[PDB]
C-alpha cells in the first residue's frame, strides 16, 4: 500500500508537471 | 416602539453580563 | 489657542511632575 | 549592577498611588495602561449606546443626504449603526468644541470619529494591559501579540484606511450592515478577494476553526474515566489539579493513524504554539492587507487576460467576479459621484 | 464650548501625566521576583 | 540606459538585486548542511 | 557556542546566540550594511540600465532615481531626466563599498575573535554598561547631525536641490535663505496629524526642509556630545531595562514608528516626494479631474460658478467647512491639496474664480490630464486604474509601492517590539523560561474572590 | 548528501515556479 | 474466517491505515482528487459557460475550476454512459461531467473519511467526537454543493471546484439573495471568528503560561502527567483581565470543539433556506417606510441598492444560456459612474 | 541506489507530459479549443449547448 | 539572445552560493 498510495499521487504529479510547463511555451 | 423591545433585549444581555462577571461563583482550588 | 489651555495643562503637569519629584527624592 | 535595579521607595503617598495601581489583588487589574484604558472606552462606550439609540441622521457623504443609523429614527439592531462622519470634513479633526452646537455634530457625523479614537487608544492600551498583568503575575509576556492580531484588524479598518483614502467617512461603521456595506464597496473597488493578503486571512480563520475544532474533539476524545455514567465528565476534572486528565498518548496515537504518523505532534507546546500562531499570522497579513489596500495596492488583476489567436476576449471567472464588483462600484453612493473616474 | 474644551484637555493631561510619570516609578521593580 | 562603455554588462545587472534574497537562502543551505534546520 | 546545548537556543532562533559575543554580532551587523548598500547599488544600476530618457520616472517603477532627482542631479527645469549618469556614479559607487562592508562583515563573522571585550577595550562592551552604550549612541547621533549637515551642505551650496515650488517650473535651486526661525520649525513639531494640518508631513517648501535638517544636525551633534560626556540620571536608570534586547525592542518601536511618517510622507507629501519624479497623490489626482473637467465643461460654454450639481452642491465649484473656495464632488475631501499646478490659481479665499475664468493655462490642463490619468490606484499585478479595470496600462504608481510596503515593514517591526520587550521584560524579572513550580506567584497570592 | 539533495531539489522547484511565473507574462494569459 | 481474515488484513498497522471505511474512502477521495487536477489542468468550460476554465488556456491557480454543468443538463446525475454523453469521454467533459464525478466522488470521501473517524476511535478505543466534529464540514458539503443546486434549476448554479469561481459563488449569493442579511450566516460568522478567537487564546494562553521544565530558552524541548501550563495562573490573568476565565479544562476543550462546528451547522440551514429562494433579503418595514418616504435611508436599504447593481450587470454575463440583453439604458447606475 | 530507475522513469514522465501538450493530443481527448478554435468562420457567439440529451449532436455542430 | 545571457549568469551567482558551502564542507 505505500508503493501504490506513493506512486498513486507522485506519477500523476510529474506528468501533469511536465505538462503545465510545456503549456508555458505556448503561443497565441 | 419596537425600539423599546430592542433596548429591553440589550440592557438584558449586558446585565447577564454584569452579574457573570461579579456575581460568579469564585473557583476553588483543589 | 488660548492662554488658559496653556495654564491648565502646565498646571496639571507641573502638578503631577513634583508628585513624582518627591518620589524621585 | 546588572538590569533590574531592584529597588523600594518607603510608603510614600505617590508610591501607595503607584502600588493600588500596580495591585494584583484587584478583582479588575488596572495597571498604568489601564489608566489610559478605563476613561477612554468608558467615554466611547458612553457615546456609542447613547448615539446607537438616539443619535439623528448623519449627512456621511458631504452631499446633503442624511443617512438613519439610530433606533429611535427607524432602525432595527441589524440595520442600526453610527454613520461614519461627514466627507465634508475629511480626515479633519472634529471634536465636539470645534462644532458650533451639538447639533451641528451629530449633524456631520463626530460621534463616529469620538468614538473611533477613543475606542483605538482603549483597545490598545487593553494590548499593553495584557503584557503588564502578564509581567505583574510572572508569565511569559506574547499575549498581548496574539491580541495585537485582532487590534490590528480595527486600526486597520478605523483609522488607516480613512487615512489612505482621505476621510473618516471611509471608515468602516460601527454597525451591522454598515459593515457589510463596506465589504461590499470595499470588493468593487480594491477586488479584495483577489488578493493574496485576504486569502491569508481566509486560511487563518478557516484554519482556525478547523484546529480548534480538531484539537477539541482530540482532547474530548482521550478524557480520562473519572465520572460516572449520566453524569456531566467535565466534573471529573478539578481546577488546580497537576495530573492530566485526558490519555495525550491516546490522542496522537488517534490522529497518526488518521493521517499518517509522522504528522502528528507529540509535544504538546509546539501544538499550542501551532494554534496560536497560525490564525494569528492570518489575520496579522488580512489586516496589512486591509491597509495596503488603504493605499490602493488592490488584488490581482486578471480581466481580459486570455486572449485568442484573433486577439479575442475569452472570459474567465474572474471577469465575472469583476462583473460583479461592476456592479457595486456604479450602483454605490449614487449621488455622490460627478465625474468618470472614482479616485477617492 | 470652550470651557467643555478645557475640561477636556484638563482630564487628557491629567490621565497622561499619571500614565507617563506612573511607568516612570520603577516599574521593572514590580514583578513577583522581586 | 546604462553608458555605453558597460552597455555590455546589461544581462549581469538584471541578476544583481537578486542576490539578498539568495544569502537569505543560504542561511537555511548552511544549517542543512551542518546537522540543524 | 553554535549548537542548542551550548546555547540553549534552537537554530531557528540560531540568531539569539549572537547575544553576548561582541565579535560575531559587529560581523553580522557590518555584513548586514554589506546587504543594504549592496541592494542600494545594485539596483540604482538596474534602474539607470532599465531607464528611458522620453518616459516620466513614475511610469517606469523607479524608487531610488526620484531620490536622487529630488536631490538635483541629472534634471532639466520641469523635471526633465536628462543625464542620467551620476545615477551610474552613485550605483557604482555603494555597490563597490558594499564589496568592502561584506569583507568585514565576513572577517568578524567567521574569522575574528568572538569577544572583544578581551583584545580589546574600546570596542568592547558589557550590555549592563550604562556609560559605554551611552557613550556610542553619542558617536552615532553625532554621525547623524554630520548626515543632516551633508543634506544641508548639498543644498545650499553645491548645486542645490530640485524645487517643484521655483518660480518658473520645477528646477533645481540653491537655497539662499533657509528657516532659522524656531516659532515656525517647531510649529511643524507640534502642530495635529490630522487633516488640514499634517504634522511634519505638511512641510511645502525647501525653505523650511533644509532648515529643519540644520535644526536637525545642531541637536543631533549637541545630543551626541551630551551622551559621550554624561552618565543617564537616576530616574532614567530605575526605569529602563538595560540589556541588549531591551535595546533592540527600543530601536524597533522607533523604526515602527518612523516607517509609519515615511509612508504618511509617500503618500501626501509632494514637495520631498516631487509628483514630477514619484507621481501624483491621490488628492492631487482627484483634485486634478475635477480641475479637468470643470475646464472641459467650462470650455463647452457652462458657468461653472453658478452650476448645480444633482445634490444641490457645485458640481465643479463649492466650499470648504470653513468656507474657500474648493472643487466639487468627492474630491471636496482633498480641499487641503496643495500643487504648483494649481496654487497660481489661488486666491486669499480659496480658488479665485475670475482666474478660473480667465488665466487658466494650456501647462495647466496637460498637468491636470497627466495626473488624473496617472493615479496611485493599481493592481498588484501592476495593471493600472480601479479594481475593474481591463487589462491594458501596465502601471502601479510609486507613493502606492513606497508607502504600502514601509507600512508593512513598520508594521511587522512594532510586533518585533512588543514581542522583544515583553520578552526583554521577562528576562530581566526572571521568568522568560516559564513559571517555577516551587515559586509560582498565584499561589501565593489571595483568591480574586 | 542528504541537504545537498534538498538543496539541488529544492532550486529545482523554485526553477519550475519561476518558470510558471514568467509564464503568467508570456503566451496565453498575458493579456498580450 | 474468511471474513475475520479480510477484517485482519485490512486493520493491521500500516505507514497508511485501511480498514473497511478505506475500502469506500480512498478509491473515491483518489477520484475527486485527481478529476479536480485533471479538470483544471485540461478541460474547458466554454460550451457550458462561456469561459476559460484551465491551465492549458491560459488560467492560473486563481482562475483555474472545474466548472459546473450546462443550465440545459438540469440536475443530470451525468453518468459517463448517461443518455446526454453516451459514452463519450470527450463530450462527456464538454457537458460538464466532470463536475458531477467530483461532486459525486467527493460527497462518498466524505462518508468514507467520518467513517474512518469511527473505526480508527473504535479500534484504538476513544470517544468517537472527531466524527461528530467533522459532521460539521460535511453539512456545509452537503447543503451547499448539493441541496441548493438541488433547489434551484440546475447544477449550473452550484458553486465551481476552483478560487475565483468560489468568488463568483459568493458575490452571487450577495447580489441575489443578501445572504449577509440572513442571521443563519451571522451565526455561520460567529462560529468560524470565534473559533479562531479560541485557538489564538488558547494556544497564546498555555504558550505564556509554561512551567520553567529546563533551563534552555527554547522551552519547547523540556516536554508525563504533570500539566505543562499553570492553569492557576491563566485563570487569574484572564478573570483580572476579561472579568471571565476558563476553569475546567475538560469544559475549555469541549466549547473549542462546539463553537465553530455549530458555527457549520447553522449556516447550512440558512444555505438549504436560500436552495427554495427562502430568503432573508429584506425588511419590509424599512421598505415601505422608504417607498412612501424618499428622505429615509439606511445602510440596509443602500446595501439593497449594491444587490440590484450586482444582478444586473454580472446578471447578463454568469447566465449566458439565459441571452439576457440589457441596453446599457437600462442597467441600474449613479450620476457620473 | 534507487536513483537509477528513478533517472529512468521521472524524467521520462516528464517528458511524457510536455508530449502529450505539444502534440496537442490533450487538446483532441478533453475538447478544450485551441487558442485559434474559440470562434470559427461560421458562429461568432458562444457555442452552448440547449439540447440535454442532444448534446452530441449540438457539439458536433 | 539576452535571455540567455541573463540564465546563464543567474546559473552562476545561484550556484555560487552553494559551491562556497561545499568546498568548505570538505575541509
Ligand atoms: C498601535 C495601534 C494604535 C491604534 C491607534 C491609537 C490611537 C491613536 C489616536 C489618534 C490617532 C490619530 C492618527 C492620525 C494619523 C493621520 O491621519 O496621518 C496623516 C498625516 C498626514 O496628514 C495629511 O497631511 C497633508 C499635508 O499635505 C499638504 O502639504 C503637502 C506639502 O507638500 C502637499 O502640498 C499636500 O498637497 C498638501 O495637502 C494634508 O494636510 C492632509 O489633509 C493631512 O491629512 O500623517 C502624519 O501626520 C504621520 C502619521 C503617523 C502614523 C499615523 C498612525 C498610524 C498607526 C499605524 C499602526 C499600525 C500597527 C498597529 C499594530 C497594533
Ligand atoms: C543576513 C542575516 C544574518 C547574518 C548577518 C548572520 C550572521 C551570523 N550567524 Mg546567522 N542566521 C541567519 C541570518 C544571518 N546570520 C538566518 C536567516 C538563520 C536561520 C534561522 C541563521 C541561523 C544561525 C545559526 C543557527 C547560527 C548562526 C550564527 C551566525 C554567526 C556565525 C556564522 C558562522 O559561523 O557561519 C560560518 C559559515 C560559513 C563558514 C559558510 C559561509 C561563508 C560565506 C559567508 C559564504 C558567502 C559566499 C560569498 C559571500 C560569495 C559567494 C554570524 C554572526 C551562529 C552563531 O551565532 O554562533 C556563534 C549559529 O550557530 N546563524
Ligand atoms: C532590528 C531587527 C531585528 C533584530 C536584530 C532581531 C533579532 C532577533 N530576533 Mg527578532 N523580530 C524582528 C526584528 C528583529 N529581530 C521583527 C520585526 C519581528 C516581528 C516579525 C521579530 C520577531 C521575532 C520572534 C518571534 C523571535 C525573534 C527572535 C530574535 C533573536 C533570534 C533571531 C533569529 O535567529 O532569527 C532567525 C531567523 C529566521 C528563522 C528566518 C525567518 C524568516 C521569516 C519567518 C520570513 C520573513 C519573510 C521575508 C521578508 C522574505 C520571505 C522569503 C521569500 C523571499 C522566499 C534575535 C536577537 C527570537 C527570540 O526571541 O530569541 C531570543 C524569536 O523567537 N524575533
Ligand atoms: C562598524 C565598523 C567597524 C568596527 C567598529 C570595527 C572594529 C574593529 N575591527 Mg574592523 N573592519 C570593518 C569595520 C569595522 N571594524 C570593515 C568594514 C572592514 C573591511 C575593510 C574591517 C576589517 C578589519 C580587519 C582586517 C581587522 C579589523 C579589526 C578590528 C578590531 C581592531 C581594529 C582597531 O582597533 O582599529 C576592532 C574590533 C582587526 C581585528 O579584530 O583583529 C583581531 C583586524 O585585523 N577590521
Ligand atoms: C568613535 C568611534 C566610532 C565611530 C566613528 C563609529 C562609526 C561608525 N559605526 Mg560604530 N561602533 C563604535 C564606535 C564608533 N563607530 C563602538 C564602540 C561600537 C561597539 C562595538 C560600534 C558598533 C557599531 C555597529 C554594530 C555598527 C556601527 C556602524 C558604524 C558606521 C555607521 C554608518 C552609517 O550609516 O551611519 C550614518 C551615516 C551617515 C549619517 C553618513 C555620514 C557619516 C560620516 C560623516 C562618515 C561615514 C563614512 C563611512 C561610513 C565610514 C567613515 C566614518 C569615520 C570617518 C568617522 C560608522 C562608520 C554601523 C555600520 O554599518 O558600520 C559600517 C553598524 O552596523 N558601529
Ligand atoms: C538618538 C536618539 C536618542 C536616544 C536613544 C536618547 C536616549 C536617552 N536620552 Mg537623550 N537626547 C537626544 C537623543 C537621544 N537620547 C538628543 C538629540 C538630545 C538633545 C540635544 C537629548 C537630550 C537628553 C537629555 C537632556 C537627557 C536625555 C536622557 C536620555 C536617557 C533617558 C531617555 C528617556 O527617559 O526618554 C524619555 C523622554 C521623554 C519622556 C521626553 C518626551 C519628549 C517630548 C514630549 C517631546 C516630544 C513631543 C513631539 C512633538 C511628539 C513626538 C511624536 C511621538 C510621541 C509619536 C536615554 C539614555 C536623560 C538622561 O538619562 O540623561 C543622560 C536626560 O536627562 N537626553
Ligand atoms: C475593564 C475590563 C473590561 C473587560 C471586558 C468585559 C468582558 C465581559 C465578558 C463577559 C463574559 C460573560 C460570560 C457569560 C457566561 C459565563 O459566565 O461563563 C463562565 C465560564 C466559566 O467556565 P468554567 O471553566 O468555570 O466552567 C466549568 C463548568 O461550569 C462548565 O460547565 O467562562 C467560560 O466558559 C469561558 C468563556 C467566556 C467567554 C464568553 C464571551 C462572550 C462575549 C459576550 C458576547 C455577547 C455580547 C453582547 C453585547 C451586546
Ligand atoms: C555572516 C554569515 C552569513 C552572511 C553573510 C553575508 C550577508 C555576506 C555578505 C557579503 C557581501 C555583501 C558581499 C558583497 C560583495 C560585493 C561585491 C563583490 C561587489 C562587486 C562589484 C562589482 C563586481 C562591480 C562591477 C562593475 C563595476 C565596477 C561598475 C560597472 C558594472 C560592473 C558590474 C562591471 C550567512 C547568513 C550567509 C551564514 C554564514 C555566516
Ligand atoms: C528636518 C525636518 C523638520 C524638523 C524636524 C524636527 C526638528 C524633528 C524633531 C523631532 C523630535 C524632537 C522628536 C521627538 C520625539 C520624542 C519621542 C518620540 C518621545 C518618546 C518617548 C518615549 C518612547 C517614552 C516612553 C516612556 C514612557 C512614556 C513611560 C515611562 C517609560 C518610557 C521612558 C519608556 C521640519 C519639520 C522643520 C521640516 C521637515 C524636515
Ligand atoms: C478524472 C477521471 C479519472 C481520474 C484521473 C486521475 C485520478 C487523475 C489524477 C491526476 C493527478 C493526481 C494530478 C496531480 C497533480 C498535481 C499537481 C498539479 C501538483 C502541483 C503542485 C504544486 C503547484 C506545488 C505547490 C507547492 C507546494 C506543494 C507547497 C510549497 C509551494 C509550492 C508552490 C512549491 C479516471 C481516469 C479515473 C476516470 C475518468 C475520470
Ligand atoms: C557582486 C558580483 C558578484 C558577486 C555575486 C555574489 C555575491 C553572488 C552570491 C550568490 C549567493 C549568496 C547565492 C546563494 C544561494 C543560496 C541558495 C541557493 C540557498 C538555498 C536554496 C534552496 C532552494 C534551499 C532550500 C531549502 C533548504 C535546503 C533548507 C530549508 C528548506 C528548503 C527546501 C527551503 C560576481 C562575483 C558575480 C561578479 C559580478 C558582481
Ligand atoms: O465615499 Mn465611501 O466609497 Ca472610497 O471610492 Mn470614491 O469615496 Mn466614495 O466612491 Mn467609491
Ligand atoms: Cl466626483
Ligand atoms: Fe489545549
Amino acid at each position: 500500500f505505500r508503493w501504490l498510495a506513493i506512486h498513486g499521487l507522485a506519477i500523476p504529479t510529474v506528468f501533469f508537471f511536465g505538462a503545465i510547463t510545456a503549456m508555458q511555451f505556448i503561443q497565441r | 416602539m419596537e425600539a423599546l423591545v430592542y433596548v429591553f433585549l440589550l440592557i438584558g444581555t449586558l446585565v447577564v453580563i454584569f452579574f457573570a462577571i461579579f456575581f460568579r461563583d469564585p473557583p476553588r482550588i483543589a | 489657542l488660548l492662554a488658559a489651555a496653556l495654564a491648565l495643562v502646565a498646571v496639571v503637569f507641573a502638578v503631577v511632575l513634583a508628585l513624582f519629584a518627591a518620589w524621585a527624592a | 549592577m546588572t538590569v533590574t535595579l531592584e529597588r523600594r521607595e518607603s510608603t510614600s503617598l505617590w508610591e501607595r498611588f503607584c502600588s493600588w495601581i500596580t495591585s494584583t489583588e484587584n478583582r479588575l487589574y488596572i495597571g498604568w495602561f489601564g489608566v489610559l484604558m478605563i476613561p477612554c472606552l468608558l467615554t466611547a462606550t458612553t457615546v456609542f449606546i447613547i448615539a446607537f439609540i438616539a443619535a439623528p441622521p448623519v449627512d456621511i457623504d458631504g452631499i446633503r443626504e442624511p443617512v438613519s443609523g439610530s433606533l429611535l429614527y427607524g432602525n432595527n439592531i441589524i440595520t442600526g449603526a453610527v454613520v461614519p462622519t461627514s466627507n465634508a470634513i475629511g480626515l479633519h479633526l472634529y471634536p465636539i468644541w470645534e462644532a458650533a452646537s451639538l447639533d451641528e455634530w451629530l449633524y456631520n457625523g463626530g460621534p463616529y470619529q469620538l468614538v473611533v479614537l477613543h475606542f483605538l487608544l482603549g483597545v490598545a492600551a487593553y494590548m499593553g494591559r495584557e503584557w503588564e498583568l502578564s509581567y505583574r503575575l510572572g508569565m511569559r509576556p506574547w499575549i498581548c501579540v496574539a491580541f495585537s492580531a485582532p487590534v490590528a484588524a480595527a486600526t486597520a479598518v478605523f483609522l488607516i484606511y480613512p487615512i489612505g483614502q482621505g476621510s473618516f467617512s471611509d471608515g468602516m461603521p460601527l454597525g451591522i450592515s454598515g459593515t457589510f456595506n463596506f465589504m461590499l464597496v470595499f470588493q468593487a473597488e480594491h477586488n479584495i478577494l483577489m488578493h493574496p493578503f485576504h486569502m491569508a486571512g481566509v486560511a487563518g480563520v478557516f484554519g482556525g476553526a478547523l484546529f480548534s475544532a480538531m484539537h477539541g474533539s482530540l482532547v474530548t476524545s482521550s478524557l480520562i474515566r473519572e465520572t460516572t455514567e449520566n453524569e456531566s465528565p467535565n466534573y471529573g476534572y478539578k481546577l488546580g489539579q497537576e495530573e492530566e486528565t485526558y490519555n495525550i498518548v491516546a490522542a496522537h496515537g488517534y490522529f497518526g493513524r488518521l493521517i499518517f504518523q509522522y504528522a502528528s505532534f507529540n509535544n504538546s507546546r509546539a501544538l499550542h504554539f501551532f494554534l496560536g500562531l497560525w490564525p494569528v499570522v492570518g489575520i496579522w497579513l488580512t489586516s496589512i492587507g486591509i491597509s495596503t489596500m488603504a493605499f490602493n495596492l488592490n488584488g490581482l488583476n486578471f480581466n481580459q487576460s486570455i486572449v485568442d489567436s484573433q486577439g479575442r476576449v475569452i472570459n474567465t471567472w474572474a471577469d465575472i467576479i469583476n462583473r460583479a464588483n461592476l456592479g457595486i462600484e456604479v450602483m454605490h453612493e449614487r449621488n455622490a459621484h460627478n465625474f468618470p473616474l472614482d479616485l477617492a | 464650548m470652550f470651557t467643555l474644551k478645557i475640561f477636556v484637555y484638563s482630564c487628557v493631561a491629567f490621565f497622561c501625566s499619571l500614565f507617563i510619570f506612573g511607568f516612570l516609578s520603577n516599574d521593572p521593580s514590580r514583578n513577583p521576583n522581586r | 540606459q546604462l553608458p555605453e562603455t558597460y552597455n555590455i554588462f546589461a544581462p549581469i545587472i538584471d541578476i544583481m538585486p537578486v542576490i539578498p534574497i539568495l544569502f537569505l537562502l543560504l542561511a537555511f543551505v548552511w544549517q542543512a548542511a551542518v546537522g540543524f534546520r | 557556542g553554535r549548537s542548542i546545548e551550548s546555547t540553549g537556543f534552537a537554530w531557528w532562533s540560531g540568531n539569539a546566540r549572537l547575544i553576548n559575543l561582541s565579535g560575531k554580532l559587529l560581523g553580522a551587523h557590518v555584513a548586514h550594511a554589506g546587504l543594504i548598500v549592496f541592494w542600494t547599488g545594485a539596483m540604482t544600476l538596474f534602474e539607470t540600465s532599465h531607464f528611458i530618457p522620453e518616459k516620466p520616472l513614475y511610469e517606469q517603477g523607479m524608487i531610488l532615481l526620484p531620490h536622487l532627482a529630488t536631490l538635483g542631479w541629472g534634471v532639466a527645469p520641469g523635471g526633465e531626466i536628462v543625464n542620467t549618469y551620476p545615477y551610474f556614479a552613485t550605483g557604482v559607487i555603494h555597490l563597490v563599498s558594499s564589496a568592502v562592508l561584506g569583507f568585514g562583515g565576513i572577517y568578524h563573522s567567521i574569522v575574528g575573535p568572538d569577544v572583544l571585550e578581551d583584545s580589546f577595550s574600546f570596542f568592547g562592551y558589557d550590555w549592563r554598561d550604562k556609560n559605554k552604550m551611552t557613550t556610542i549612541l553619542g558617536i552615532h547621533l553625532i554621525l547623524l547631525g554630520i548626515g543632516a549637515f551633508l543634506l544641508v551642505i548639498k543644498a545650499l551650496f553645491i548645486g542645490g536641490i530640485y524645487d517643484t515650488w521655483a518660480p518658473g517650473g520645477g528646477d533645481i535651486r540653491f537655497i539662499t535663505n533657509p528657516t532659522l526661525n524656531p516659532a515656525i520649525i517647531f510649529s511643524y513639531l507640534l502642530k495635529s496629524p490630522f487633516g488640514g494640518e499634517g504634522w511634519i508631513v505638511g512641510v511645502n517648501n525647501m525653505e523650511d526642509v533644509i532648515g529643519g535638517h540644520i535644526w536637525i544636525g545642531v541637536t543631533c551633534v549637541i545630543g551626541g556630545i551630551w551622551h559621550i560626556l554624561t552618565r543617564p540620571f537616576s530616574w532614567a536608570r530605575r526605569a529602563f531595562v538595560w540589556s541588549g534586547e531591551a535595546y533592540l525592542s527600543y530601536s524597533l518601536g522607533a523604526l515602527a514608528l518612523m516607517g509609519q511618517t515615511a509612508a504618511e510622507y509617500a503618500w501626501y507629501n509632494n514637495t520631498v516626494y516631487p509628483s514630477e519624479f514619484y507621481g501624483p497623490t491621490a488628492a492631487e489626482a482627484s483634485q486634478a479631474q475635477a480641475f479637468t473637467f470643470l475646464v472641459r465643461d467650462q470650455r463647452l460654454g457652462a458657468n461653472i460658478a453658478s452650476t448645480q450639481g444633482p445634490t444641490g452642491l457645485g458640481k465643479y465649484l463649492m466650499r470648504s467647512p470653513t468656507g474657500e473656495v474648493i472643487l466639487g464632488g468627492e474630491t471636496m475631501r482633498f480641499w487641503d491639496l496643495r500643487a504648483p499646478w494649481l496654487e497660481p490659481l489661488r486666491s486669499s479665499n480659496g480658488l479665485d474664480l475670475n482666474k478660473i475664468k480667465n488665466d487658466i493655462q494650456p501647462w495647466q490642463e496637460r498637468r491636470a490630464a497627466e495626473y488624473m490619468t496617472h493615479a496611485p490606484l493599481g493592481s498588484l499585478n501592476s495593471v493600472g486604474g480601479v479594481a475593474t479595470e481591463i487589462n491594458s496600462v501596465n502601471y502601479v504608481s510609486p507613493r502606492s509601492w513606497l508607502t504600502t510596503s514601509h507600512f508593512f515593514l513598520g508594521f511587522f517591526i512594532f510586533i518585533g517590539h512588543l514581542w522583544h520587550a515583553g520578552r526583554a521584560r521577562a528576562a530581566a524579572a526572571g521568568f522568560e523560561k516559564g513559571i517555577n513550580r516551587e515559586n509560582e506567584p498565584v499561589l501565593s497570592m489571595r483568591p480574586l474572590d | 548528501p542528504l541537504w545537498l539533495v534538498v538543496t539541488f531539489g529544492g532550486i529545482v522547484v523554485l526553477t519550475v515556479l519561476g518558470i510558471f511565473i514568467y509564464g503568467s507574462y508570456s503566451g496565453l494569459g498575458s493579456s498580450l | 474466517g474468511w471474513f475475520d481474515l479480510l477484517d485482519d488484513w485490512l486493520k493491521r498497522d500500516r505507514f497508511v491505515f485501511i480498514g473497511w471505511s478505506g475500502i469506500l474512502l480512498f478509491p473515491c477521495a483518489y477520484l475527486a482528487l485527481g478529476a479536480w487536477f485533471t479538470g483544471t489542468t485540461f478541460v474547458s468550460s466554454w460550451y457550458t459557460h462561456g469561459l476559460a476554465s484551465s491551465y492549458l488556456e491560459g488560467c492560473n491557480f486563481l482562475t483555474a475550476a472545474v466548472s459546473s454543468p450546462a443550465n440545459s443538463m438540469g440536475h443530470s446525475l451525468l453518468f459517463l454512459w448517461g443518455p446526454e454523453a453516451q459514452g463519450d469521454f470527450t463530450r462527456w467533459c464538454q457537458i460538464g461531467g466532470l463536475w458531477t464525478f467530483t461532486a459525486l466522488h467527493g460527497s462518498f470521501g466524505l462518508i468514507g473519511f467520518c467513517l474512518r473517524q469511527f473505526e480508527i476511535a473504535r479500534l484504538v478505543g476513544l470517544r468517537p467526537y472527531n466524527a461528530i466534529a467533522f459532521s460539521g464540514p460535511i453539512a456545509v458539503f452537503v447543503s451547499v454543493f448539493l441541496l441548493y443546486p438541488l433547489g434551484q434549476a440546475s447544477w449550473f448554479f452550484a458553486p465551481s471546484f476552483g478560487v475565483a469561481a468560489i468568488f463568483r459563488f459568493l458575490l452571487f449569493l450577495q447580489g441575489f439573495h443578501n445572504w449577509t442579511l440572513n442571521p443563519f450566516h451571522m451565526m455561520g460568522v460567529a462560529g468560524i471568528l470565534g473559533g479562531a478567537l479560541l485557538c489564538a487564546i488558547h494556544g497564546a494562553t498555555v504558550e505564556n503560561t509554561l512551567f520553567e521544565d529546563g533551563e534552555a530558552s527554547d522551552t519547547f524541548r523540556a516536554f508525563q502527567s504533570e500539566e505543562t501550563y499553570s492553569m492557576v495562573t491563566a485563570n487569574r490573568f484572564w478573570s483580572q483581565i476579561f472579568g471571565v476565565a476558563f476553569a475546567n479544562k475538560r469544559w475549555l476543550h469541549f466549547f473549542l470543539l462546539f463553537v465553530p462546528v455549530t458555527g457549520l451547522w447553522v449556516s447550512s440551514i440558512g444555505i438549504v433556506g436560500l436552495a427554495l429562494n427562502l430568503r432573508a433579503y429584506d425588511f419590509v418595514s424599512q421598505e415601505i417606510r422608504a417607498a412612501e418616504d424618499p428622505e429615509f435611508e439606511t445602510f440596509y436599504t443602500k446595501n439593497i441598492l449594491l444587490n440590484e447593481g450586482i444582478r444586473a450587470w454580472m446578471a447578463a454575463q454568469d447566465q449566458p444560456h439565459e441571452n439576457f440583453v440589457f441596453p446599457e439604458e437600462v442597467l441600474p447606475r449613479g450620476n457620473a459612474l | 541506489r534507487y536513483w537509477v530507475i528513478h533517472s529512468i522513469t521521472i524524467p521520462s514522465l516528464f517528458i511524457a507530459g510536455w508530449l502529450f501538450v505539444s502534440t496537442g493530443l490533450a487538446y483532441d481527448v478533453f475538447g478544450t479549443p485551441r487558442p485559434n478554435e474559440y470562434f470559427s468562420e461560421n458562429r461568432q457567439q458562444v457555442p452552448l449547448i440547449n439540447d440535454r440529451f442532444n448534446a452530441r449532436e449540438e457539439l458536433d455542430d | 539572445w539576452q535571455v540567455i545571457v541573463q540564465l546563464v549568469f543567474l546559473a552562476l551567482i545561484i550556484t555560487t552560493g552553494p559551491v562556497i558551502i561545499v568546498y568548505l564542507s570538505t575541509r
